[PDB]
């Protein structure tokens, strides 16, 4: 069987200043696909969209050929912050591509680095740190050199880098550098610095750890509320009363891992009058099939403030 | 005539890699054919002209300036100085009198070009400008001396400047003060001197007294 | 009036070891401490010249030959010591004439400055004219004693 | 400011007649140290 | 016959040099066998416009076709107006296209804040709300408001601040109508300025969705904390829009919001939207066995009559 | 600070032409009477 490629374009209308709904239009037409073998998803800035229910419309058809489109709804906003708007087309297994962008200059766009801290559960409970520079904005990745320094002592590790080619036209690199546990808590310091031959200077990030006065967190478990006899349970877990605000919170049931796309976490807020405390919820919501299954639910959370091996937790069971 | 006089066409003391800046003698546009004596960072330079013109600046034109027309005396030396940052806080003045006037300018390298600039003075912002243009400050008094920075957006990126400080005095400080520490400083040894003698020459004269 | 300076001799030698020393020290100063490359030649025309070296080596020899020969009276000293006063005397007139010029020069540009106090040429020039003037007033001073010993060595002979 | 800049020129002159005259009595006490001898 | 007229077009692809806009205009469900498609830029004729008629599809009488233009980047980035004219049936029709305003010009930025529902529902007086942020002064500076159906529009307040990085903030706030906000009448904020080459238009709306009422439950503080403060907490969820507004109350007094906190609402499970929010209320331990009792009201859009809805905690 | 420079080096010549004249009297005394 031969591989037909279809032309694939992407309209979409304009703003309009004497109308109320500020929405923008967008088509990502297909023309000469096969039948039934046709699927267009929708992207913005490497990232899908899920939550908008997008119409897909056939034109025609012309034998064994047709053609069809979908149609998007967007913000004036989104389209306004100058982002990447991408269909793609799945026929037969191949892909197909289409991109577009709200038309502007040839401003040099400046590039952004980011430094983050280790995880808590690898810090404590795994035992592998690693600090990860995220270098962004980037219109190539040649002539780039990201270095590692410490404060304290010298014997870096080596420091696996990668470069990523994005839909905006844009080059990204990540370099982690896996570090020992104990200068970690003892609290020294590290920093990356990128360099470029068009660089008046590099650019430098420094981390450590957080500076404060540590506090143990103190957690609770809650049962389903009783006015809840639906098809669905809700289990919570609130943790309060920690500094810092760097926390792990796994579920477990029956003494097996959930993955952490079946349960949420709120963002930690301060409160406690500049004694600098946070606290956390955590939502797990499973169905009455599985509640009903006689299992035992646990909460788990890893802090450095916390007694030595550092984990924390309480039981729910439906039978105490 | 009287002593010449070196100023600079554009006048900004801080500049950055590859500005261009003209240094000028006693003062007139006319880049005149050899009549005009430069010294750079205390050395003789083969510039004759009444004009010197830097169309590329480096880091090795960093010194010490000092121009001198035919008939004229030396000039009171100015001082340049190239550097490379991200951005750049421009002065025309590192210290200014009292009820002078002095401006200063965010500046970026390089096709960076920098928007919505805030101005410090001690960590106190004064100015909000969208543009990157003078900020002309006129009759200055002792409130106006401080440390100065200011920040801004390359594109989106935010970028900080390095702190410079701006003194306003009352009258210039003139650098050799203690060369006038030196007639005292002779007089000390002389007296001391004298004393030496005196004690030698009450010595001997008591020994000789014993004698008769 | 012979014996009014056979008692007043080793003095005289004294005092040309005083002010070439004191030149000697003058001198020292402005060559380490000034940076001349940011000042006049016209002002510093008793530095460009060498004066305060020349000048005290001959002022420090003359004075200690004059001490020697008193202090040895020996037959070969005395008529030597005669021209290593003429070339004192010869050195003491010549920097006469070149700290009169630098004076003139000190003049001429002190003109041009409102105050003592304007920048670094005024009062480095300020400072050049006092050095100037107590530099006149030994070379004056140890003229004298050269050109007043060396007639009383000329006037033994005749 | 002019005032002291004129006094250290006396000060000077008083240093220098004051060793051209301690000097005299310094030779004056050793040649009667060595006519006494 | 009334045929649909809609005007698409392309733009800037950030992986090519793109030198070349193109713009479609779409007859859809027109008569058979007619229209012709002329071109016009700034309200003048192109004769350049080299127009490639293609037929899309037929049914019956109707049938669908489209033209197609090719235009440069700087005839696009010059702002003027391109219209496509439709003349089907001896009717004629129109659709213009420009490129979208620069939205900060001279780096303004201005926000339009919805009313809250406390003011909207309970207390019955809601406020729109325009701030406009990073100006370097006052002056020149009007803000003008727009409706939708009628002309006759409430007094604004307008005040200004000078703020610590030395930026000038004005901020307008027009008092509008629960009625008309509840059957989705939108409103507009524009500012202008002799500097700017065009007016900043703002728009807001009620938000659009699938309405769905709250479910809240109320929790005792823990039976392991015997310490010198007692938590409640109060799990409002499932529930669109994200606008919602959480009261304490101690007897039927009201608690300040000082004393309590309430989390940031998240998205849960697709693909309809739904919130799920927590809010905290934590007294001491004196205050607590007072033989009292607790209330956690919430007002939402999606509540029936009259918006609001109680659970009361308490130790009895 | 010059003048309290100037006041101890004056001091300084007072005491010294005052001691000048005590030796210079007692060089007169001892070599006037031989
Ligand atoms: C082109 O598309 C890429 C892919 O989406 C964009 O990269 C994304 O940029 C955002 C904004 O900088 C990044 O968010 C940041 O993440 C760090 C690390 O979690 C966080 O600390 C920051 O606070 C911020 O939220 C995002 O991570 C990044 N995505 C990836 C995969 O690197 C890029 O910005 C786009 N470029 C243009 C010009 O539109
Ligand atoms: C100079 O300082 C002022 C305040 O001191 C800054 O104004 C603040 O700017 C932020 C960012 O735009 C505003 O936050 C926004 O608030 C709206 C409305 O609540 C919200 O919808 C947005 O998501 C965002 O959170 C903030 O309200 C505003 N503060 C005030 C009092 O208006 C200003 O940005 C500073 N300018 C510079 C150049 O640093
Ligand atoms: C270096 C600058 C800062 C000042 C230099 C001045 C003095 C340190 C020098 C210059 C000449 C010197 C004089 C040269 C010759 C003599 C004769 C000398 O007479 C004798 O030989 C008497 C017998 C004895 O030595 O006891 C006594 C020291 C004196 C006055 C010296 C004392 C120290 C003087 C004044
Ligand atoms: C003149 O002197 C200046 C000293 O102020 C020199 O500037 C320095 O140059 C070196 C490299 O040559 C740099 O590492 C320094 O950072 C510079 N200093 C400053 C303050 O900028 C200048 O190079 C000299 N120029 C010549 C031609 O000799
Ligand atoms: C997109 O907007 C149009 C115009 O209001 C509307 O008819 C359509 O239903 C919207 N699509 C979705 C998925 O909301
Ligand atoms: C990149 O590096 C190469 C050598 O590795 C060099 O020749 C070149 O000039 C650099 N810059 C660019 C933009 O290629
Ligand atoms: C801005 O400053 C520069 C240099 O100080 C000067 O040449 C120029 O005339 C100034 N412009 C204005 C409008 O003040
Ligand atoms: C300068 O500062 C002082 C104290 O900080 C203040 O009293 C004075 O008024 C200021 N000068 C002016 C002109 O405002
Ligand atoms: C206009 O440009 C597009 C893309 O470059 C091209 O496909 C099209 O044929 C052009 N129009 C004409 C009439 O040539």
């Amino acid at each position: 069987v031969n591989i037909t490629k279809p032309t694939v374009d992407l309209l979409h209308s304009s703003c309009d200043p004497n109308a109320f709904h500020s929405t923008i239009q967008l088509y990502c037409f297909v023309y000469g696909h096969i039948q039934n073998d046709v699927s267009i998803h929708w992207l913005m800035d490497d990232r899908k969209i899920y939550e908008t229910h997008a119409q897909n419309v056939l034109i025609k058809e012309e034998g064994k050929l047709a053609s069809t489109y979908s149609r998007l709804n967007i913000t004036q906003q989104q389209w306004m912050s100058e982002s990447t708007f991408t269909c793609k087309v799945t026929s037969q297994g191949e892909n197909y591509w289409a991109h577009t962008r709200r038309c502007s200059d040839d401003e040099p766009r400046g590039v952004i680095t980011y430094l983050i801290p280790p995880s808590p559960l690898d810090l404590y409970e795994n035992g592998t740190p690693k600090l990860t520079c995220l270098v962004l904005d980037l219109e190539s990745e040649e002539n780039i050199t990201v270095t590692w320094v410490r404060e304290r002592k010298k014997s870096i590790g080596s420091a696996s880098q990668r470069s990523t080619k994005h839909h905006n036209a844009t080059t990204s690199i990540t370099s982690i550098l896996p570090v020992d546990a104990k200068d970690w808590i003892e609290g020294e310091g590290y920093q990356c610095r990128v360099d470029h031959p068009h660089f008046p200077k590099p650019i430098v990030r420094s981390i450590t750890k957080a500076p404060g006065k540590r506090s143990a967190p103190e957690v609770y478990v809650f049962l389903p509320p009783e006015e809840e006899e639906k098809d669905k349970r809700t289990l919570t877990c609130l943790i309060q009363n920690f500094f810092p605000e760097d926390i792990s919170v796994q579920w477990l049931q029956d003494s097996k891992l959930i993955p952490k796309s079946q349960h949420s976490t709120t963002t930690p807020l301060k409160y406690n009058g500049s004694n600098q405390r946070f606290f956390i919820f955590s939502r797990l919501e499973v169905t009455k099939a599985l509640w009903t299954q006689t299992k035992q639910f646990t909460c788990r959370v890893i802090h450095e403030a916390l007694r030595e091996p550092r984990k924390l937790e309480r039981t729910i069971s439906k039978s105490l | 005539t009287q002593k010449s006089v070196v100023s600079l066409d554009p006048p900004w003391i801080r500049i950055l890699t590859g500005d261009k800046v003209t240094l000028i003698c006693n003062g007139n546009n006319s880049s005149q054919m050899n009549s005009t004596k430069w010294i750079h960072n205390d050395s003789i330079s083969n510039v004759k002209s009444s004009h010197w013109v830097i169309v590329s600046a480096t880091i090795q034109d960093s010194g010490k300036y000092i121009c001198q027309k035919q008939g004229f005396y030396k000039s009171k030396p100015v001082y340049l100085n190239v550097m490379q940052e991200w951005l750049l806080l421009q002065s025309s003045a590192d210290v200014v009198l009292d009820n002078g006037s002095f401006d200063i300018r965010c500046r970026s390298w390089k096709k960076w070009k920098v928007h919505k600039v805030i101005y410090y003075k001690d960590d106190i912002a004064f100015k909000y400008s969208y543009d990157s243009n003078n900020i002309s400050i006129r009759k200055a008094t002792f409130n106006d001396s401080g440390s100065y920075h200011c920040t801004g957006y390359l594109n989106k990126v935010e970028c900080k400047s390095d702190k410079f400080s701006i003194a306003v005095v009352k009258d210039y400080t003139i650098e050799y003060r203690w060369l006038q520490l030196i007639f005292p400083s002779l007089a000390v040894i002389l007296f001391a001197v004298d004393t030496g003698l005196w004690f030698s020459t009450h010595k001997q004269f008591e020994s000789i007294l014993k004698i008769q | 009036w012979q014996s009014f300076l056979k008692k007043e001799l080793e003095f005289l030698g004294v005092t040309q070891v005083l002010v070439g020393l004191i030149c000697l020290c003058f001198g020292t100063v402005v060559c380490s401490t000034l940076q001349t490359s940011d000042f006049d030649d016209e002002v510093l025309l008793l530095y460009r010249a060498g004066y305060p070296f020349w000048g005290a080596v001959l002022f420090v020899l003359s004075g200690f030959l004059s001490i020697m020969s008193e202090r040895k009276n020996t037959l070969y000293l005395v008529r030597g010591s005669l021209g290593a006063n003429i070339v004192s005397s010869i050195a003491a007139g010549l920097g006469i004439a070149i700290l009169i010029l630098n004076l003139s020069n000190n003049s001429a540009y002190m003109n041009y400055c409102k105050d003592i106090t304007e920048d670094d040429g005024c009062f480095v020039t300020s400072f050049i004219t006092e050095l100037v003037l107590m530099l006149l007033f030994l070379t004056i001073l140890a003229f004298c004693s050269a050109v007043l010993l060396i007639i009383y060595r000329i006037g033994q002979e005749f | 400011p002019q005032l002291c800049y004129i006094l250290d020129a006396i000060l000077f002159l008083y240093g220098i007649v004051l060793t051209l005259l301690y000097c005299r009595l310094k030779i004056q006490v050793r040649k009667a140290d060595i006519a006494s001898r």
